[PDB]
């Protein structure tokens, strides 16, 4: 996260490291959307152009964290994956269109001060919120600037007009993204950068008090560059997918 | 959705607000 | 870079 703050510890208790087991590193970030499924960008697990093709036992996801690199003894869960499911139509090929992707658990874990789920957007509830000017939150360990952070680090940001999201890149941008970031004239600055994409972008409803998933930390080019917006996986135009998996292979 | 889902134990359960929350309130217009 | 983890997990 470039130009953001420390968050608060239980700021962010859905919040999800994706961890390689060899060698020992942060990949991504992810979320916790029940005690058993676990969100994060596509292309965190799958990218062919790189030679990224990660299975199951590849990978760990450490929940109710706060430091980057400190194990938190009595405080984060480790959990190994059972099955990773990657959309269907994906397009690494092209431009990321539909960067979501799930991991099923292999045991429930439990909640904690630390560790609850986020929820995903219903209909209304992204018709209502996602609007231009409106500001979500993402959070991450990711790098500082295009270095790396202590603790888990957050930045509120607008979410951008669809025109000046499609003029500020030369990539084809689909309905299944949105862009949000600070325009050069706001004055104001933040972005996801390396080792936060797949971590989420949250709103907190004003109807009901409650955090909604409304992105996923998608890509961007550069980090906190100016003309430029981070683009987000639009969740709820994806969300008869998420349920389909869950509902066929959850239990 | 789970029934308890967004609901922060050590905020939204306690009553406590975060330090930056408001300014998303803010810009719900 | 990071701290080690309970070999347990690995
Ligand atoms: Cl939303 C968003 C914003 C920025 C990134 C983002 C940008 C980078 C680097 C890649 C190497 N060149 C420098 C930038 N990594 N992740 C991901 C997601």
């Amino acid at each position: 996260i470039v130009e953001g703050s420390d968050a608060e510890i239980g700021m962010s208790p859905w919040q999800v490291m994706l961890f390689r087991k060899s060698p020992q590193e942060l990949l991504c970030g992810a979320s916790l959307i029940s005690d058993r499924w676990v969100l994060t960008a596509a292309h965190c697990l799958l990218y062919p152009p790189w030679d990224k093709n990660f299975t199951e036992n590849d990978l760990l996801v450490r929940i109710g964290k706060h430091s980057r690199t400190r194990y938190e003894r009595n405080i984060e869960k480790i959990s190994m994956l059972e099955k990773i499911y990657i959309h269907p139509r994906y397009n690494w090929r092209e431009n990321l269109d539909r960067d979501i992707a799930l991991m099923k658990l292999k045991k429930p874990v439990a909640f904690s001060d630390y560790i609850h789920p986020v929820c995903l957007p219903d209909r209304e509830t992204a018709a209502s919120l996602l609007q231009a000017g409106y500001k979500g939150r993402v959070t991450g360990w990711g790098n500082l600037k295009e270095g790396q952070p202590s603790v888990l680090q957050v930045v509120n940001l607008p979410i951008v007009e669809r025109p000046v999201c499609k003029d500020s890149t030369r990539i084809r941008i689909t309905d299944n993204m949105f862009c949000a970031g600070y325009k050069p004239d706001e004055g104001k600055r933040g972005d996801a950068c390396e080792g936060d994409s797949g971590g989420p972008f949250v709103m907190k409803s004003p109807f009901n008090n409650r955090w909604y998933q409304m992105g996923i930390v998608s890509w961007g080019e550069g980090c906190d560059r100016d003309g430029k917006y981070g683009f987000y996986t639009h969740v709820f135009r994806l969300k008869k997918w998420i349920q389909k998996v869950i509902d066929q292979f959850g239990e | 959705g789970e029934a308890d889902c967004g609901l922060r134990p050590l905020f939204e359960k306690k009553s406590l607000e975060d330090k930056t929350e408001r300014e998303l309130l803010e810009s719900y217009i | 870079d990071f701290e080690e983890i309970p070999e347990e997990y690995l």
